[PDB]
């Protein structure tokens, strides 16, 4: 569908230019995420009112469109500052910027500090995956 | 057509007959009149409470013995087959297995009713 | 990936074109650890039924180590026969298909040009 | 993405043998007897050559037989024709046991006037060869060439080359 | 055929999501999987008749077959909920979370 | 299947009633039987991979047959375009397609 | 139960499986899918008590929903294709349905949640065809589409499954859903491998099998049911400390034992396919069911719990069991690697 | 006419999406028994007539021990119908507009895809042997006698087993 294309809009331009229309398809892609947890979280573990079941989608959901802000607009302002297209550091900073927000918005130094590598090493990664052509989900071959 | 002419015939004459007994008397409402009827005594309690219901194996086995039938029922076209001897066997099983079930429950007092 | 592959029987164990294959020695390296397995699982037997561990049941320790060698015999046969049917499949495949599988006419160390790189 | 090519409306003229079912039923065993070697010759070439369109002239031979059957009916015994399947026509199932006594008097007549015997139960079922000039089609479905089989591979088994090859194990 | 077959689908999927999401009665959920086993009969007794396939006519007399033994067990199971209960709401089937 | 113990002993449990071109009661043929048998033997011995590109022909006409998706639309277009030519009165039914034919036989 | 229903349920539990394997039409395996669910609803309910019919209701209406998609898929694709198995050309959302309702059948996560809570609710025995003889006839009908399926659903199932197993076997005090969570995990690599190589799948359950149905029996010697009653062991069954920590440590995965044989090799062949990344996480992930087993073994055999007073009159006792069945595979389930190429191919 | 089976299928989608929303097991079983009428109405439509007919028997039988079940055990003091409760009541409503409206759209993006309601009534039957004698569905439902046994044989032992079955889930 043309939302697939919407996600792959981000790779159509080399990282550190069009640093806005990458900032929202990674908080469109924070929000999915929000919402897909959030659906889980209340059906598994219902609220005691509806209320609170819909005021605890909308907490799950901008704060995870808020990382993927951060982590977007970060990863590419990186990009653009150093002149440095093709850097996984670039992504690492990033991904570090979204982990901090993550401990920003549950207040906890240690979720930001947690956060901030195991969210900027999976963002690396995912760099190196896109330069060397890593597959996440191969089809059969041998 | 034909068939659905005449059930709506029957239908609509049904329910002219309802509405006739409906708004041909004379009425007069009142709550004693319209209370839930115990022999001159009020209910204690909501008919709506659950009823036990004692031969509840004997319904949930009628549910399997319906469609036993349902397997038998296309014989009247299975004993036109060449395969005279096959559809005897199949037929001839089937009920004999079918009798060995019953024959189970009535040993385990599967229809006796509970107490 | 083989199961479909032509001449192939259904539920045959040992099919007779395994015939061909050199048998297993009896004392086979695999076989002779597939006996001992059977002894261990002797052993183990009597501790759990706390009986002398080596001394009790030696007709069952007996069956137990018969066990183990008869069936990993017949067994072994069988994997040696997959085995050299998928050698049989690829070298048979690899000469249908010249074109897949070219021979690679190496240069020797003479023309190569590997880069130094100084330990230092 | 071919045009399906159709008969046009004028090789479809034939003289219909437009007489109702218990007509056709009354006169059913004769018409069987009398008319075999033109229906069965169309018939295999409906069942052989699977088109319609290829067995038209034969189709036009069937309407002929037939109107040349009901015009000796017509010529000779009309009467106890008629009184015959106007019998047979009261029934809702068209059932030749209800008219018997007029069968006969239909059937005494044709075998008396034409000759026409009526075949006995069980005759009318068999199957029955027929000779005919038509080729035999060679490819009535139209199918087209099946794809070759894999090609087999050849030769005696021996063991795997250097054993299992898995890993660190020798044999 | 082509809007016969989508309702009928949608019928299941309608069937299906009454399964899915649960009242209180299991009583309820039951006869949902009977809606689902009524809406597969019809689509497969449609669509056996469509193709003219009269080798797969026994086919849907074996899915209301089956379809019997899991509605008896599914009553049979019932009877057990509601003796120990009073009632046969599934609230009250909770102890296995320890 | 799993195990093929059908095979193994010769029987057939299953095996003989899996698609439209199988026996069927009294010889009554099913729809699409001639384009199910050209798909089954087209692709009979060659292997499921090498069926899905090489016998793409009789697989199309089969579904074509079976779903007839392609005969659907085709009618439904000179239904809409004869719709459209009525409105503008340039099209006149002839007296068989408005219910006065000559029937035959 | 009498011999006569004894008879007759446990041959239908063989059965249903039986059919499932042996048939080629869908509708049958559907069949062979219904016996089974049919007939074990009264062994899992037969002990009678609360927890016992919550356990069998559970399964009940997830077993009955599963069975209901996959017949859906099974008419869809009979409407699509006029036939009763899936070809190449079954459009994908059926084949994807499949899928989803089989992995339910199974227990793999996110369609896990009801498994760890029946096996708590049963008796071991039942616990053990459970997560055995129980899980066959459902892997057989997808090792026979393996070419069909999509390799992304299969491998979000598999690495689900995966991290919930190892996460949620850590949490537990309880045998029978330490062994639930155990299943998810070893079920999470039997479907990874699928699409890429059925023959490894088939191998990761028959080691797993026969790993489990001897921890099972160790459970029955004693009815062992949480952490503080298996600890016990040293003072109840001594003997068999040694073959419980060994059977641990290989459903473990750890080398040089026969359960290190299904993860490694279904990694070979996963990297062959240049599946690395799924790889990686399932590998290390597997390490956290090596963590709650240790501490499990720390609770048997390489420290002494507390005991107690009347567990002398235990010592007084005779036993019968364990049947030398136990014997055999779990020396079997632990001392095979040696074996392993005539294993896998 | 041409929109027969439209309808039916209409009605029957309106049936499940009746049970669906669950209200007490008595509508519940009312429920079912109208969609299986309104089934047995759609095979009849499509050339069927012993398969609907068996259908509706069965769930004729099938709801009447629902019935007498859900006096016993699934009945409460104020039993709700479809109407009682203003959610139910708006999903139902909800339910079938939005019918209405998947219906109405999935016309206007195809005209022939999943609906093609110009051409309703023009492809319910598609050939008919028109000389057949024997041809009806009670023929194909009695292969099970004669070329289809193993799908006899498996029917059979089904419902034995479910006698031993049910007896043993029941016995205290
Ligand atoms: C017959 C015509 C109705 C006459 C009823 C009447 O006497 O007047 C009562 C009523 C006058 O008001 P009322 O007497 O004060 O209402 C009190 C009733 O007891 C309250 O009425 P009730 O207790 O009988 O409950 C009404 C309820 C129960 O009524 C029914 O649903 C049964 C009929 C459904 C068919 O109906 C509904 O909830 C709305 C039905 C919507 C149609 C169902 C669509 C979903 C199901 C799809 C499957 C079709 C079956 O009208
Ligand atoms: C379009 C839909 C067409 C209709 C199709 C219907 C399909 C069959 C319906 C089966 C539903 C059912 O049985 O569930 C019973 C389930 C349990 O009912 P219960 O145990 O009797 O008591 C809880 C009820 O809330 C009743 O107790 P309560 O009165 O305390 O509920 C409080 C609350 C409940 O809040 C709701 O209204 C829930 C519905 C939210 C709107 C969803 C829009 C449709 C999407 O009501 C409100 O105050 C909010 C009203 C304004 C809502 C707009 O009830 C519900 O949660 C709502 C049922 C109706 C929702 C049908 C929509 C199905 C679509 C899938 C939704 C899930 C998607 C999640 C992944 C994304
Ligand atoms: C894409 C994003 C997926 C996000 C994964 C779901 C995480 C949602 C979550 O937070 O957990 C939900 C549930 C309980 O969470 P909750 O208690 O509300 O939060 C902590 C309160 N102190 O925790 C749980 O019980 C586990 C959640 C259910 C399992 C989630 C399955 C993930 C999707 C796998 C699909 C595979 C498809 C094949
Ligand atoms: C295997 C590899 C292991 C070896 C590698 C070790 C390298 C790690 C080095 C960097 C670690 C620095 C951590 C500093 C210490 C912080 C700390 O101890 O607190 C962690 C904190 C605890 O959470 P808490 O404060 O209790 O709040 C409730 C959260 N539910 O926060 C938490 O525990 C929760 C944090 C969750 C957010 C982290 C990202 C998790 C999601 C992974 C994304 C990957 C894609
Ligand atoms: C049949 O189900 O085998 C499945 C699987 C082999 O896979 P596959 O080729 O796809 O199956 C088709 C024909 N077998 O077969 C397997 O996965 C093999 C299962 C092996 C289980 C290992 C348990 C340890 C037992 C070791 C003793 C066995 C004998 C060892 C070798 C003896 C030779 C000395
Ligand atoms: C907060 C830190 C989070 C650490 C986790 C890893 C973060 C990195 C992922 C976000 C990177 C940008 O987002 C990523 O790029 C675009 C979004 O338009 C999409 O990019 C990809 O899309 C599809 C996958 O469906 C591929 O076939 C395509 O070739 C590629 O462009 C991905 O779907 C998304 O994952
Ligand atoms: C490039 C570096 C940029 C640095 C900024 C990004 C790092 C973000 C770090 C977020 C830290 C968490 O945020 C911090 O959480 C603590 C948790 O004690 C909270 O702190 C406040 O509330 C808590 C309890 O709620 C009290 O105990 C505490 O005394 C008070 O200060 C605040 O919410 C915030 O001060
Ligand atoms: C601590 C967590 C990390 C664990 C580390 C895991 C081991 C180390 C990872 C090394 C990374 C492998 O690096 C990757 O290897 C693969 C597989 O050969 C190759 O990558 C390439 O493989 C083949 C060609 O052979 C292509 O079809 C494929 O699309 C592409 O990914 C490259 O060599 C490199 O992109
Ligand atoms: C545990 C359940 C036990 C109950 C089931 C027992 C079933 C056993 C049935 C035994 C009776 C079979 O009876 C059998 O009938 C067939 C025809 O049907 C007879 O068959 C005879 O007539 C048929 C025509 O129908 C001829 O084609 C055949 O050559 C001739 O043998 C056999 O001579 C007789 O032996
Ligand atoms: C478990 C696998 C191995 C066994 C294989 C299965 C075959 C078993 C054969 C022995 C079975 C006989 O088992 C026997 O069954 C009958 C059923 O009629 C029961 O008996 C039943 O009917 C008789 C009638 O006189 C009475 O005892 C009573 O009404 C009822 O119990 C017996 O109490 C039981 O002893
Ligand atoms: C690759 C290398 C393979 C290493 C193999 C591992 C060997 C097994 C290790 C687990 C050890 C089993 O655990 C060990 O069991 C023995 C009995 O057998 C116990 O033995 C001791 O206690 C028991 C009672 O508890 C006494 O009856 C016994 O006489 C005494 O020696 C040990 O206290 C316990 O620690
Ligand atoms: C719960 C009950 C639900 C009721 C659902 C609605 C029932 C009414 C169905 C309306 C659907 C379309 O219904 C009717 O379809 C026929 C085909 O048979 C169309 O057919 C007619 O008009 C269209 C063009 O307008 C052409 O096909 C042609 O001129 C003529 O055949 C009708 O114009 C349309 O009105
Ligand atoms: C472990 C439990 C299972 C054992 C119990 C069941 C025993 C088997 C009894 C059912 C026997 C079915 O037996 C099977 O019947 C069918 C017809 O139905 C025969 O089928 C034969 O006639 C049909 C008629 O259409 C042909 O199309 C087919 O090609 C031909 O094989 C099989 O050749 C025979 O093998």
């Amino acid at each position: 569908a043309m939302v697939k294309r919407f996600f792959e809009s981000y790779h159509e331009v080399p990282d550190g230019t069009q640093c806005h229309r990458k900032t929202y398809i990674t908080t469109a892609l924070g929000g999915i995420c929000g919402i897909i947890g959030s659906a889980y979280s209340v059906s598994l573990n219902p609220a005691d009112s509806t209320l609170e079941a819909v005021a605890r989608v909308g907490r799950y959901t901008f704060t995870a469109a808020a990382i993927g802000a951060m982590f977007g607009l970060t990863t590419c302002v990186s990009a653009q500052v150093r002149e440095k297209p093709d850097d996984p550091l670039n992504y690492f900073i990033g991904g570090c910027a979204g982990g901090l927000t993550l401990g920003a918005r549950t207040h906890s130094y240690g979720t930001a500090a947690m956060g901030c590598v195991y969210m900027g090493t999976a963002a690396a990664l995912f760099k190196i995956g896109k330069l060397e052509g890593w597959e996440l989900f191969p089809t059969p071959k041998v | 057509m034909n068939l659905y002419t005449v059930i709506f015939i029957n239908i609509l004459l049904s329910l002219t007959l309802i509405l006739v007994a409906f708004w041909l008397p004379q009425m007069n409402l009142y709550s004693e009149k319209a209370n839930p009827y115990e022999c001159g005594f009020d209910p204690t309690s909501s008919a709506r409470l659950p009823f036990s219901m004692k031969f509840f194996l004997v319904a949930i086995t009628f549910l399997l013995f319906d469609l036993e039938i349902a397997l038998l029922l296309p014989l009247p076209w299975a004993i036109q087959t060449i395969k005279t001897s096959t559809m005897m066997i199949m037929a001839f099983i089937l009920v004999t297995i079918l009798s060995l079930g019953l024959a189970y429950e009535w040993t385990q007092k599967g229809l006796e009713w509970t107490e | 990936m083989m199961n479909g592959r032509p001449g192939h029987e259904p539920l045959k164990f040992l099919p007779d074109e395994a015939r061909s294959l050199p048998p297993p020695k009896l004392n086979d390296p695999r076989l002779v650890y597939m006996g001992l397995l059977g002894y261990c699982t002797g052993l183990m037997d009597n501790m759990l039924r706390m009986r002398p561990v080596m001394r009790a049941g030696l007709h069952r320790q007996l069956l137990f180590v018969t066990s183990f060698v008869f069936a990993g015999y017949f067994y072994l046969k069988r994997q040696n026969y997959l085995y050299a049917v998928k050698d049989h499949d690829m070298f048979g495949y690899i000469k249908l298909h010249p074109e897949d599988f070219p021979e690679k006419e190496k240069k020797t160390y003479a023309e190569i040009l590997e880069p130094f790189h100084p330990v230092r | 993405p071919g045009i399906v090519e159709l008969p046009t409306l004028e090789e479809l003229k034939v003289e219909e043998v437009k007489v109702s079912s218990a007509v056709l039923k009354a006169a059913a065993h004769h018409y069987g007897a009398q008319c075999d070697k033109t229906n069965k010759e169309f018939m295999l070439c409906r069942w052989e050559e699977k088109d319609p369109r290829r067995c038209l002239k034969e189709g036009k031979l069937v309407n002929g037989c037939a109107l040349n059957f009901f015009r000796q009916i017509k010529s000779h015994c009309a009467e106890p024709f008629t009184e015959y399947w106007t019998c047979l026509d009261y029934s809702n199932m068209q059932l030749f046991r209800h008219c018997r006594q007029q069968q006969a008097k239909f059937d005494q007549c044709v075998l008396d006037k034409l000759g026409w015997v009526r075949p006995d139960l069980g005759q009318l079922s068999k199957v029955t060869k027929v000779k005919t000039d038509r080729p035999l089609p060679e490819n009535p479905y139209h199918s087209r060439a099946r794809p070759e089989p894999n090609p087999v591979i050849e030769g005696d088994l021996k063991p795997a080359k250097h054993g299992t090859r898995f890993f660190f194990w020798t044999v | 055929m082509p809007s016969t077959f989508f309702n009928l689908t949608m019928a299941f999927s309608l069937s299906l999501l009454g399964t899915l999401m649960f009242r209180s009665h299991l009583m309820s959920t039951l006869l949902c999987l009977e809606g689902m086993v009524l809406s597969l009969f019809i689509m497969t007794s449609v669509t056996s008749l469509n193709s003219n396939s009269m080798s797969s006519m026994p086919i849907p007399i074996t899915i209301l077959v089956f379809a019997a033994c899991e509605a008896a067990v599914g009553l049979a199971l019932l009877v057990k909920v509601s003796n120990t209960y009073g009632t046969d709401y599934v609230q009250n089937l909770n102890l296995l979370q320890c | 299947p799993f195990l093929d113990i059908q095979k193994k002993l010769g029987i057939s449990l299953d095996r003989h009633f899996m698609f439209l071109s199988a026996e069927q009661p009294y010889k009554n043929a099913a729809r699409c039987h001639a384009f199910e048998k050209e798909w089954i033997e087209c692709a009979h011995g060659i292997g499921g991979t090498r069926a899905k590109k090489e016998c793409k022909i009789e697989f199309d006409d089969f579904e074509e047959c079976l779903l007839r998706y392609k005969t659907m639309r085709r009618m439904h277009d000179i239904k809409k375009q004869r719709e459209k030519l009525m409105k503008e009165g340039k099209y006149t039914p002839p007296p068989h397609h408005s219910g006065r034919e000559e029937p035959r036989p | 139960m009498n011999p006569i229903t004894l008879a007759i349920i446990y041959f239908t539990i063989f059965l249903g499986p039986v059919i499932t394997m042996s048939s080629t039409n869908l509708m049958l395996m559907w069949v062979g899918l219904e016996f089974s669910l049919l007939a074990i609803i009264p062994m899992l309910i037969n002990k009678k008590n609360p927890r016992s019919t919550e356990a069998a209701t559970k399964y009940f209406v997830t077993q009955a929903t599963a069975s209901m998609i996959i017949l859906l898929a099974i008419v869809l694709n009979y409407k699509q294709l006029g036939t009763w198995m899936f070809q190449q050309q079954t459009n994908g959302l059926i084949l994807n349905m499949t899928l989803m309702a089989l992995s339910m059948k199974l227990g793999l996560a996110p369609f896990h949640f009801w498994l760890p809570e029946v096996t708590q609710g049963i008796p071991l025995h039942m616990g053990l065809i459970l997560l055995t003889w129980q899980k066959i006839a459902p892997l057989s009908i997808l090792i026979q589409i393996y070419p069909l399926l999509n390799s992304t659903i299969i491998l979000m199932l598999a690495i689900t499954s995966i991290f919930m197993g190892a996460w949620g076997g850590l949490n537990q005090t309880q045998m029978r859903k330490i062994m639930a969570y155990s299943s998810i995990a070893h079920m999470g690599w039997m479907l990874a491998i699928l699409p890429y190589n059925p023959s490894l799948t088939l191998l990761n359950l028959m080691i797993y099998i026969i790993l489990t149905a001897p921890m099972f029996m160790a459970l029955m010697l004693n009815n062992s049911m949480t952490i503080n009653s298996i600890s016990l062991l040293w003072n109840k069954t001594p003997a068999m400390l040694t073959m419980i920590s060994l059977m641990l440590l290989s459903l473990g995965g750890l080398p040089p034992l026969t359960g290190f044989l299904p993860k490694w090799i279904i990694i070979t062949e996963l990297m062959k396919n240049n599946c690395l990344i799924m790889a990686t996480l399932m590998a290390m992930m597997a390490l956290l069911n090596l963590f709650f087993y240790t501490r499990l073994i720390y609770s048997t055999s390489l420290t002494m719990f507390p005991t107690n007073n009347n567990s002398k009159m235990m010592t007084h006792q005779t036993k019968t069991k364990p049947n030398l069945m136990f014997s055999t595979l779990a020396i079997m389930s632990t001392m095979t690697l040696p074996l392993a190429p005539q294993l896998i191919t | 006419m041409n929109n027969y089976i439209f309808v039916l299928s209409s009605l029957f989608l309106v049936g499940c999406l009746g049970l669906a929303l669950k209200p007490s097991p008595i509508y519940g079983g009312l429920g079912l028994i109208v969609s299986g009428f309104v089934g047995c109405l759609m095979v009849l439509g499509f050339g069927g007539s012993f398969l609907g007919l068996m259908v509706f028997l069965i769930y004729l039988g099938g709801m009447l021990v629902v019935f007498g079940y859900t006096t016993a055990m699934a009945t409460e003091e104020y039993p709700e119908t479809w109407g009682s409760n203003w959610l139910i009541l708006g999903f139902l409503v909800l339910g079938v507009i939005m019918e209405v409206f998947l219906i109405c759209v999935l016309n206007y993006y195809d005209e022939v895809g999943v609906i093609n309601l110009d051409g309703l009534g023009d492809w319910l039957m598609y050939e008919v042997d028109d000389v057949g004698v024997m041809l009806e569905g009670g023929i194909g439902v009695a292969a099970m006698y004669s070329c289809a046994t193993w799908m006899m044989v498996v029917a059979g032992w089904s419902l034995f087993a479910g006698i031993f079955i049910i007896i043993e889930i029941t016995r205290d």
